[PDB]
RNA sequence: UGAGUAACGCUUGGGAGUGAGAAUCUCCCAAACCGAUUGACUAAGGUUUCCUGGACCAGGGUCGUCCUUCCAGGGUUAGUCUGGACCUAAGCUGAGGCUGAAAAGCGUAGGCGAUGGACAACAGGUUAAUAUUCCUGUACUUACAGUUAGACUGAUGGAGUG
RNA sequence: GGGUAGGUGGUAAGAACCUCAGAUCCGGAGAUUUCCGAAUGGAGCAAUCCGGUAGUUGGAAACAGCUAUCAUUAAUUGAUGAAUAAAUAGUCAAUUAAAGCAAUACGUGGUGAAGUGAAACAUCUCAGUAGCCACAGGAAAAGAAAACGAAUGUGAUUCCGUGUGUAGUGGCGAGCGAAAGCGGAACAGGCCAAACUUAUCAUUAGAUAGGGGUUGUAGGGCUUGCAAUGUGGACUUGAAAACGAUAGAAGAAGCUGUUGGAAAGCAGCGCGCAAAAGGGUGAUAGCCCCGUAUUUGAAAUUGUUUUCAUACCUAGCGAGAUCCCUGAGUAGCUCGGAAAACGUUAUUUUGAGUGAAUCUGCCCAGACCAUUGGGUAAGCCUAAAUACUAAUUAGUGACCGAUA
């Protein structure tokens, strides 16, 4: 509702690897208290589209600049996986 | 624990002293004895209380 | 400054500049992401007149969510082009559907 | 107030410059510098980097810029003055406008 | 240490012992035992000195002092040269503060004490903040300009009201004196002196 | 100093290539050992050690252009798999309550507690790194609403099975 | 509010902005304040999982968003209600408090050793120390004589010096060690119960709520008169004023030459001071800069004190009656322990037992009796001087200067 649960859409390899092909697989981060419905409503409220199904990613942190004099660690991450149904493809950017 | 409900009076911890004066610990324990009473319609409830207590209930005609 | 001509509007504009400040500051982000955001300050000033629209109705007590929970306009635009993917899903789906019942049962008639 | 504002004339009182005239393009107060065109010239050891679009160029020979100079070694230039000479200054707080405003000790002239 | 129940006792037992040194009846006496205490007096029958003692709470609350500070005081005009009863008397209306009050510009001798202490108060060969040093008979003590600054004024007016033994312009905020104050201007508030030999009992 | 001494902790030859530099890196051909295992899947643990590209400060008992080392980027997709939303064993906690100088100990009703019980998905393919999870094909299970037909529905409790 | 012309925290340059409708910055007052954690909806392997209830918005419902609430104990109140008629136990609901932490520090209380010394060791010492636990407070504890004690005596408690290493106490060994008095810091004494009386409780009150009383050269109550309308508090609300605390404003006085990379050093001639404390400025500056002395200033919050009024307390000296009240399982005594300097004993305390009297009364003055004298136990509260510094501001050091 609030829609503070859609932080940032990420784009690799496999994200464009899915983004072809018929049915379109659009990864974004999210909350990572966030759930599966949330994630639904949010790009119900923000896109128009209703995902077909939606899976969910956790990044667990590891260390990060190892050896540097000020070693830290990584940040939480969940991915969620949207995939729209055949034939849509919207932009992510451009609204 | 091994203490009067009506006061407060529990146990007294003092020396156990013998011939040579050896010392040891020794606890001196008030005498709970069951009693029964009549309060709020004459209730009855036993109440474990010190012998002094007892005594004191007795004189002052609530024991009946 | 700003906050006068803020105090000086009523509550029920102030939701709709909040809520609307919300979707620039979404899209803003999403574009820093994309690499498209010529403008990166745009997300900091955005954040504190965000900031500053919480305190000013937040001074009445009054809340943010609620009070567009109340009161809404729906959507639109976004309809066409989804309906007919939907359509043709089911159809499809149905029609698979359809087809698997068939065989079942015309194999059990056999 | 303050002693120093970016824009008024000042010059050099100690040091190699002396009677080193220029305008202060930028003050910093908490390093207590001062950056003053046409004195202190240095001349950095210019170094080649390419790895932006800008840096794929990034032409630097023998610039030479402005170095910070302490607050302490500048002084107010007179100019109302018909003979321009260094002094101290006031915070005299005149009632026309109720502003602060500098005026020298060795004469009658602001700022 | 359980559930003492303090009504399942006290009703237990409606007199006993404890209930009856606890007694929730008791009330709050949150102003007797104050006013009473406060200051008493009276003269009595065995000892005689009861006339004494009371005496020497009215001089002291008289000046609004401690104990301890009287003490000192009768013990510096003790030793001297003779029958000092006109000394002490000096001593005693010297407190600079008292001066203020009987200076005239101040309502009351503590509000003087207080102005005195807050700074408000200039000397002669010196200056002041404690409202305890003795003064001598002749001293000036012009007052400051900041108080005339806060206009409350209405104090000039009681300083021209002034005693005889106090010469004092008013507005023009200055002050001194000669001829100390003799008995009749110390009124029968307090007017005897076998305090005085009582003081040397309790102080050598 | 001992002392450039002991030691360097089970495995060969060659051809071509990279490179400033190769017994030690890449490819190929052999060769030798494992083969109820040095083979393959996982539990526990480890916690990025996984993939790509680059580097040879430091570490590798030699060397190194190379590494499980370092840098940058990336990688883990579940209604059906492993556990919660289901259940209990040993045991733990445990309102009341009992006991005890105090702290506390014991303990009822309740609640936790798998190494057990109940519960619906298989085959193939795909990326450098994921796959009963992604894709294709074919299925199954549990809820809610509407609808059609039939039927009176029958538990917090009793009994059987488990 | 102050205050300006710069700012976007450090390793940090650059890119991009903000800022003279007064930015950044400092001070006062507020807003937001995820999860765990006393953690308190239930659980749990902390920062995780699983919810109930009452609302409200979408859905056709399941459901999903957005809010508030949901722990336990204690007290009060109300409702309901067992064995068992009544009544309680119990159950439910509402309201009010409690939970925990820290200041490696001070207080009180409970519990409480040992190393060691005695040249061994058991009495003893160590030591009522360490430790464990409970409760606080800004201090705490103590406290107004049934006292000291030997006199034509002092007149709450607390702390310091002396009395003194004295009297004493000690396998009379190691050791331990006051209480008077004196000199000082501060000083403060109040209030209930009972008599007597009022009103009310099936008035069996022996209970509740008021008036009266708080003692020792005895006090108070009973009856009867005179004098009183005050003085003072450990005291409530307000109003006013003063002194501060939390940002700040102003704040004097120098050039020349020389060595030198650089002058502030050195030299010449000057100047200011209620400012010659200090810091920086390319060496060692009273007059280069920031400051310091001094004079000042607060919208807002807060501290101390004073004045005025205002609630609430507070009052003397007689006469007669000869009547009543003055704190009971209490003081004593016995059997085991302890506190005091005392290794148990006149004084204080208590685990077990017993147990008094009522101003011609009771306790005390180192066993005890008599005379004399002192004091009024078995009810409560009490500022100040006293103990300490994790923290805030200013400052100091014949304290340290990277093995300290
Ligand atoms: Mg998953
Ligand atoms: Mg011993
Ligand atoms: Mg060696
Ligand atoms: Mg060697
Ligand atoms: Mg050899
Ligand atoms: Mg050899
Ligand atoms: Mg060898
Ligand atoms: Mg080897
Ligand atoms: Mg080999
Ligand atoms: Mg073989
Ligand atoms: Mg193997
Ligand atoms: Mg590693
Ligand atoms: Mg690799
Ligand atoms: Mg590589
Ligand atoms: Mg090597
Ligand atoms: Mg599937
Ligand atoms: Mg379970
Ligand atoms: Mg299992
Ligand atoms: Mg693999
Ligand atoms: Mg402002
Ligand atoms: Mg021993
Ligand atoms: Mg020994
Ligand atoms: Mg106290
Ligand atoms: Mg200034
Ligand atoms: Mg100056
Ligand atoms: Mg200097
Ligand atoms: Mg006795
Ligand atoms: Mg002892
Ligand atoms: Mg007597
Ligand atoms: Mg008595
Ligand atoms: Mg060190
Ligand atoms: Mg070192």
């Amino acid at each position: 509702d609030v829609t503070n649960v859609l932080l940032k859409p990420v784009l690799t390899e496999k994200v464009y690897f899915n983004q072809m092909g018929e049915t379109k697989k659009y990864v974004f981060v999210v909350n990572p208290k966030a759930s599966k419905t949330r994630v639904k409503l949010a790009f119900e409220l923000v896109y128009g589209i209703k995902p077909l199904k939606v899976n969910t990613l956790i990044r667990k942190p590891t260390t990060i600049r190892g050896g540097s004099r000020f070693p830290g660690l990584s940040k939480l991450e969940k991915l969620a996986v949207i995939t729209l149904p055949k034939g849509i493809a919207i932009s992510v950017t451009g609204e | 624990a091994k203490k009067d409900q009506l006061t407060l009076r529990g146990p007294l911890y003092g020396n156990n002293r013998s011939h040579s004066k050896t010392i040891t610990r020794r606890k001196w324990n008030v005498n709970l004895q069951p009693c029964k009473v009549k309060t709020a319609d004459g209730k009855t409830t036993r109440i474990l209380v010190s012998t002094r207590t007892l005594r004191t209930l007795k004189k002052h005609n609530r024991l009946s | 400054t700003v906050a006068k001509e803020l105090r000086q509007k009523s509550s029920e504009e102030l939701v709709k500049l909040v809520i609307k400040l919300k979707g620039e500051l979404l899209e803003y982000r999403f574009k820093l992401a994309h690499g498209e955001l010529d403008k990166p300050h745009l997300i900091n000033q955005t954040r504190r007149l965000l900031a500053t629209i919480l305190t000013i109705l937040t001074e009445r007590k009054l809340n943010w969510q609620e009070e567009q929970a109340k009161y809404k306009l729906l959507t639109k635009k976004t309809n066409e082009a989804a309906v007919n993917a939907w359509k043709q899903h089911l159809e499809a789906n149905k029609a698979k559907l359809l087809k698997s019942r068939a065989k079942r049962e015309d194999a059990s008639k056999k | 107030m303050q002693r120093i504002k970016k824009g008024d004339k000042v010059v050099v009182i100690t040091g190699k410059n002396k009677g080193g005239s220029g305008i202060v393009l930028k003050i910093m107060p908490a390093r207590q510098q001062a950056i003053v065109e046409g004195l202190n010239k240095v001349t950095r050891h210019k170094k080649k980097d390419q790895t932006t679009k800008r840096a794929a160029k990034q032409s630097t020979g023998k610039v030479q810029q402005e170095a910070p100079i302490f607050l302490s070694k500048l002084a107010l230039f007179d100019q109302k003055a018909k003979q321009q000479t260094i002094g101290k200054i006031k915070y005299v707080m005149d009632p026309k406008t109720n502003k602060k405003t500098r005026v020298f000790k060795k004469s009658n002239n602001t700022l | 240490k359980y559930t003492g129940s303090i009504f399942k006792r006290s009703r237990r037992l409606g007199f006993s012992l404890l209930e009856n040194n606890k007694e929730f009846s008791k009330g709050k006496k949150r102003k007797t035992i104050p006013g009473q205490h406060g200051n008493r007096f009276r003269s009595s029958t065995m000892s005689g000195y009861a006339q004494q003692l009371q005496e020497k709470q009215r001089m002291q609350y008289m000046y609004g002092i401690t104990d301890k500070q009287f003490r000192r005081l009768f013990r510096l005009v003790l030793k001297q040269r003779g029958n000092l009863a006109v000394n002490l008397f000096r001593v005693l209306e010297s407190r600079l503060d008292n001066i203020v009050y009987r200076m005239g510009f101040a309502p009351t001798r503590r509000s003087a004490r207080q102005l005195v202490n807050h700074g408000h108060v200039l000397l002669n060969d010196r200056t002041v903040d404690t409202p305890s040093i003795i003064l001598n008979p002749g001293d000036k003590v012009r007052l400051k300009a900041k108080t005339i600054k806060i206009p409350i004024v209405k104090a000039a007016s009681e300083s021209g009201v002034v005693s005889p033994f106090v010469e004092t312009n008013n507005k023009t905020f200055e002050g001194t004196y000669v001829r100390f104050p003799e008995r009749s201007e110390l009124p029968a508030g307090i007017n005897e002196s076998y305090v005085v030999e009582w003081y040397k009992r309790l102080v050598k």
